[PDB]
């Protein structure tokens, strides 16, 4: 308790002395000559002395008269069922300056790993109403399913889109939405914030902010208090979770930024080593747990770099990730809305969550048939890149129309259009 | 005050001993010359130092002070129409006061002119509640701002007395009863340099700015409160770019920054900046233009210390409520100076050697920038739009500064070496720059011109882009395995570019082209196009269609100062039906 | 005056004293030998009492018991007098000439100052190089920063020769110095051009620092700093229009490559150091006028592209840093034309300033804009009719072809000994330029 005894500050870190009782990854609170208050947490402990960082930075402090003070208790998230209608920082704290938030009880943000055997497999489908996506590699309640996209191409205009439309046919009671933005600008934000507002789902969703003004340390912990939210509505509140999070990839350079400041030897493709683990950690909680009501799903929005080469991996975290959904501004040059390259989109999940009693038992077969029309259409059009002198115009011309024809319609079904899977197997068979 | 001991030198590093009661990031004077200098970590009383100014021919033994304070920025009246060092050393003071054309070490200059005497008329009345960023009274600093004086930051209370009349930056104006003591204050503040300057609300930038440059008007806007970049390689226009938009944009207030550039940059604008004059007022651009000057010679540390003084000064003057644009010349500059800086402390390297904070100090600094809602009660609103120029590796652009630009700005203007080595000065490659902004912008237009231009730029964009692929299948016949339309859309595309896309050679009547003049250019063009290949559908053809007028061309480059745009531009229009239809 | 007989460690070129006060950064140092020789070298890192200096010359044979080290109290200075003129140095301001020693009428830090920017007056006037694609297309003006990139080859040698003997300012000013710079040349490169000088006469016009391959790395970087600051100090001093020649940049940075290796720098792009770019900056941008002053300081560094001119750090950082560029081309130079300049590529940005009437004839600036679209244009068709035939290039691009191929086979190519003034340079465009129909150009006779 209100220890004063900083005897380092190097960078954004700081080395106490003559501490005991202090255990790794705790919380600590610094009291400044000046009174300012700012949170850090241990990162490593010794015999005696013990090592923070602090979030908010070491500018101002003077190390002889600054106070520290051990909180005894990791980074933690209060969990209430009075989220809903509400707006948190990147450490979940009011944003919304709303009403006080008395917690119901205060969580550990790292969750806990589902013992094999507990966890129960994904059998129902989720009507995203986008005809792109509910055919073909459908959603199903409990999913991990990402999107792929390059900056400028819609991405947040399709994630918004599912957001709204979001839905599932037994209903008994409604949906529950959790959203992340994770080291995105103002302007990214702001868009979200209005969407949620002018459609009136605030009041039926909970969401957590990190712009990239906020420190990069906050980002980490983002994901987790969304998650950790999550969960808290899902198993103990029995809710039905869809979890959204915007742009993974400023968590992974908020990573690599961390694991620079703690001095810790790069790994693969210069990033921490450990990304592997961290991002399967953070998707892995996901799905449903027999005897348990409530189920979490997770899409979580990744910007894709045009290489291969470089940012958080898409096949590190797409073999993690059971499918994924790809968009590309070359597709979305041609008024293609929501710009959604179907040839290499998969959800790993479709074939259970696709059958009678389930979905309208056209569904699996007409499908099937249309994704031979996916190969037979593309084909009949897409494979042609300028070249098919021949090839399409000896009576194909039937594939000749279907694909062009697919391309426009169902894929840019329009962002505010919602097709019920019904409509989109209809326009499939019209397409037929 | 406790004086401290160098103890090691080691390129810009020094580290003192016995500095227990300095803080973190406190300006220093270091060494007997007193060199400026900042306080980057402390190791129980000893402490590393990061010093702005060459270290040669400094020593351990010599005293280190400390000037307990964070680097900041004085703002108050004196501040427009000057050039600054990196740390807000004013240069011509400077040369008088050392009485030498050079930059000296150990220089004490106060940024302001504390001497001057200005004229303070009051617009408080004596019992008005105050809170942080109420104005109270305004100093005519120029014919075109009224420099705002406001209540500082941390200050809430009732006014006691004020009153107009004749004041310098140091004399006190105006006396708060706050809520514990009597705080009076100057038409003075310091702020620090690092941490922005606090508002009330931000908001989405939706007013498109005149940069008065064509292409990027037309094609890829930026708006008041936005972000942009220029990435090129050398000898493109990206350091003209900023110049252009600097002296025409329609903002009520310009800071540059030149970080790691050269000096006769800086010395150029100094000069034709009051030699260009702005008829709308009758005074010269130097009136609202601000200057920060660090040049390549000039040590690395003050070239972060200098993009970060010049958006400080930027957000001085919008939560006064102007709009404002700052430009960073070669932010690449910057990061390449916190890149040996991170090298020398020996922190763990990101990519490229550059630190792993780059994103995020990228992402603060231009965060900053934007459009506002100011402290205070009439909630006034204020921009900042910043322009940022990358000069990176060979043309590449593919390294961290310009990914983590791009990854937080909306407005790209790529430049590329072909367009400018075939005297495509205005090097802004098409297809590639992009503005976020450009559907919103559309809206705006349409409504301020009522008339349909969103439609007219997707056209334009749309041709050009179809002129990529002919150049592709141009290599097999120039002219004859094309189609007719093919040849007329070449030729469109070709008087496009040749005619609105190329910008001014250093010619006065070619460098701004009004908005209006835009439009009406923009038409005779696009009906140009249109006509000719809907009436050369009708047995027209186009071995002599090509014909008669092509001093269109020509003809965009006059009657710009002077409103006789609307005349000549429209006439070309109706000439163009008659000679269309006549050649039949 | 204090030797300090106190050495701890020796490693490579470095070595480090104990027990030592009042050093300072940058310093030099004297090393008294156990045989008596005498070394050179400058302090590098200093703390409490242990100082850190590296030796020029290298370390090989020193007893650290019986050597001992003089502390200067200076860093790097060079004796400056207006006496110069006429006797040749080397890289360390000693001289190369067989001549008496100078009496110093003072001594100047080499790394100077910087021009303040206010102060600085813009570049302006016209320098007379002889060349009719320098003086005509990229026009060079004083204390403007051109270069000359080529590919390593025998092009650029040869231009800095002739631009060093021809460029004199247009008959007006009262006199006209030259400085010339030599970095990494071989014995006979530096011979050549000490040849050139003492034949032409020229030698009494100017002053020369000579620095070789076999002379240490860090010398070459003493080098430039020296001839720079010699050069500032008659422009800014004595009120000479100085004009600095240096050779091989790339021999300079590759010095500073191996510098930094030797210290255990990061490496920055292509094992280059990561301060290439502002330590290159910090020569280049002491060029300029003063406000307040007559005579300045002008500048035209040379390189060559090593290896594939792919316009590697080297190259691209001088580009970033000069206000132009003339670049040379291998395919030019197999060519008959010399010197080979694209004139494409170069450019200089300051043309401006220093052309139109007065200060050359009013066509100047009228005549480059059309020569230059005609040779885009020629070239255009030149490569236009390749496997295509003549049947393309018609009338008017056979007529523009053959614009581009005589435009390169004379106007270009001046001969390597050959002075062309500006008006004959001009004139001879105009001939030239007959050749195309009076309706294409841009403005009236
Ligand atoms: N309208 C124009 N737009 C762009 N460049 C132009 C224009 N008119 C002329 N230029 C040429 O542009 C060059 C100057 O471009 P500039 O932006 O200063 O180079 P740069 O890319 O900034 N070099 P650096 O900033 O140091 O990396 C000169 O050679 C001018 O001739
Ligand atoms: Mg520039």
């Amino acid at each position: 308790k209100e220890y004063r005894t900083i005897k380092e500050v190097v960078g954004p870190l700081m080395a106490v002395e003559k501490v005991s009782g202090v255990k790794y990854e705790e919380l600590i609170e610094v009291r400044m000559q000046n009174g300012e208050i700012r949170r850090g947490q241990v990162l490593e402990v010794q015999e005696d002395k013990a090592m923070v960082q602090i979030f908010e930075g070491t500018s101002g402090i003077n190390l002889k008269n600054s106070s520290v003070r051990f909180l005894g208790h990791p980074l933690q998230l209060g969990v209430s069922e009075d989220m809903i209608g509400r707006v948190f920082d990147g450490l979940g704290r009011p944003k919304d300056n709303g009403p006080e938030i008395l917690p119901e009880k205060y969580l550990d943000i790292n969750g806990e790993v589902i013992n094999p055997i507990a966890r129960d497999y994904p059998d129902e489908f989720i009507q995203t109403g986008i005809s792109a996506i509910d055919h073909l590699n459908t959603l199903v309640r409990g999913q991990k399913l990402p999107v792929f996209g390059p900056p400028g191409a819609g991405k947040s205009a399709l994630a918004a889109q599912i957001a709204r439309q979001a839905t599932v046919l037994d209903s008994s009671d409604d949906f529950a939405v959790v959203f992340a933005a994770i080291g995105i600008t103002f302007e990214e934000a702001e868009f979200f914030m209005e969407d949620f507002r002018q459609t009136g789902a605030i009041d039926r969703s909970v969401m957590f902010m990190n712009l990239a003004n906020d420190p990069a340390i906050e980002r980490i912990a983002t994901p987790r208090m969304a998650l950790t939210a999550a969960e808290y509505l899902a198993y103990e509140k029995g809710m039905h979770v869809l979890v959204i999070m915007e742009d993974m990839t400023n968590y992974a350079e908020a990573l690599r930024e961390i694991s620079a400041a703690r001095r810790e030897v790069p790994g693969r493709r210069g990033y921490p080593g450990y990304l592997y683990t961290n991002l399967a950690t953070l998707f892995e909680r996901a799905g449903r747990i027999r005897g348990l009501k409530g189920s979490v799903t997770q899409i979580p929005i990744l910007t894709m770099p045009e290489d291969d080469k470089t940012h958080p991996i898409p096949d590190l975290t797409g073999y993690i990730t059971e499918g994924q959904i790809i968009l590309t501004r070359e597709l979305y040059k041609s008024g293609i809305s929501p710009p959604i390259d179907v040839l290499p989109s998969l959800s790993r999940l479709k074939d259970k969550g696709t059958g009678a009693g389930k979905t309208r038992e056209d569904h699996a077969a007409t499908m099937n048939q249309l994704f031979a029309a996916y190969a037979q259409g593309k084909q009949a059009k897409e494979l042609a890149v300028v070249l098919g002198e021949s090839a399409l115009s000896d009576i194909d011309k039937i594939y000749a129309k279907f694909a062009e024809r697919f391309e426009n319609e169902y894929v840019n079904q329009g962002f505010y259009t919602n097709r019920t899977i019904t409509e989109t197997l209809d326009l499939g068979w019209e397409l037929l | 005050m406790q004086i401290g001991k160098i103890i090691k030198v080691s390129g810009p590093l020094v580290m003192a001993e016995n500095m227990s009661e300095a803080s973190i990031q406190d300006m220093c004077l270091v060494g007997d010359l007193g060199v400026i200098g900042e306080i980057i970590e402390m190791r129980q009383d000893v402490a590393s130092i990061q010093v702005y100014e060459e270290t040669s021919g400094i020593g351990p033994g010599e005293p280190v002070r400390s000037t307990g304070e964070a680097l900041s920025v004085e703002l108050g009246p004196g501040i427009i129409s000057q050039m600054f060092d990196g740390i807000q050393r004013p240069l011509d003071t400077f040369m008088e006061v050392t009485q030498s054309n050079f930059l000296g070490r150990g220089v004490q200059l106060p940024a302001l002119d504390h001497e001057k005497q200005w004229w303070f008329e009051a617009t408080i009345e004596e019992g008005t509640e105050v809170s942080a960023g109420d104005i109270i009274g305004y100093v005519d600093e120029t014919k075109i701002i009224q420099h705002k004086i406001m209540v500082p930051n941390g200050i809430k209370g009732t006014v006691q007395k004020i009153e107009s009349g004749s004041f310098t930056i140091d004399d006190p104006i105006c006396v708060i009863e706050t809520e514990q003591g009597l705080k009076e204050l100057t038409m003075m503040q310091k702020w620090p340099v690092r941490r922005g300057r606090p508002i009330k609300q931000k908001l989405n930038p939706d007013v498109p700015m005149i940069t008065g440059q064509r292409v990027i008007d037309t094609f890829f806007p930026v708006t008041k409160g936005g972000a942009a970049a220029v990435p090129g390689p050398f000898g493109a226009g990206k350091t003209v770019v900023q110049h252009q938009i600097a002296k025409w944009s329609d903002v009520d207030l310009v800071v540059y920054v030149g970080c790691g550039e050269r000096g006769n940059e800086m010395t150029d604008v100094v000069n034709e900046f009051p030699e260009l004059i702005d008829p709308n007022t009758g005074e010269s651009l130097m009136e609202r233009t601000v200057l920060i000057a660090n040049t390549s010679n000039m040590p690395v540390a003050a070239r972060e210390a200098s993009i970060y003084t010049g958006i400080t000064i930027a957000e001085y003057f919008r939560d006064m409520g102007y709009d404002v644009a700052i430009m960073a010349d070669s932010t690449s500059r910057w990061a390449e100076a916190l890149r040996e800086m991170s090298g020398r402390l020996e922190e763990m390297p990101g990519d490229e050697g550059y630190p792993a904070y780059l994103g995020s100090r990228l992402a603060e600094y231009y965060e900053r920038s934007g459009r506002v809602i100011a402290l205070g009660s009439d909630q006034r609103e204020g921009s900042i739009t910043a322009i940022s120029a990358v000069s990176p590796s060979g043309g590449d652009i593919s390294e961290p500064v310009t990914q983590n630009t791009l990854r937080v700005v909306k407005v790209f203007w790529g430049l590329d070496s072909s367009l400018a080595q075939k005297r495509h000065f205005p090097s802004i490659n098409w297809i590639q720059s992009y503005s976020l902004y450009s559907t919103e912008v559309g809206r705006y237009m349409d409504q301020i011109l009522q008339q349909d231009w969103s439609d007219m730029v997707t056209e334009g964009m749309r041709i050009l882009q179809e002129e990529e692929q002919l150049n592709e299948i141009v290599r097999l016949v120039g002219i004859d395995s094309l189609s007719d339309n093919d040849r007329l859309t070449l030729e469109v595309a070709k008087s496009i570019r040749e005619d609105y896309l190329q910008q001014n050679a250093f010619d006065d009547v070619d460098t701004f082209t009004s908005r209006e003049k835009q439009f009406n250019m923009l038409k005779v063009i696009l009906t140009f196009g249109k006509e000719a290949r809907k009436a050369l559908s009708l047995g027209a053809y186009f071995n002599e269609i090509m014909e008669g007028t092509v001093a269109v061309r020509e003809r965009i480059s006059r009657s710009k100062y002077i409103p006789e745009e609307e005349l000549a531009k429209i006439s070309s229009i109706n000439e163009e039906i008659k000679e269309t239809i006549q050649l039949i």
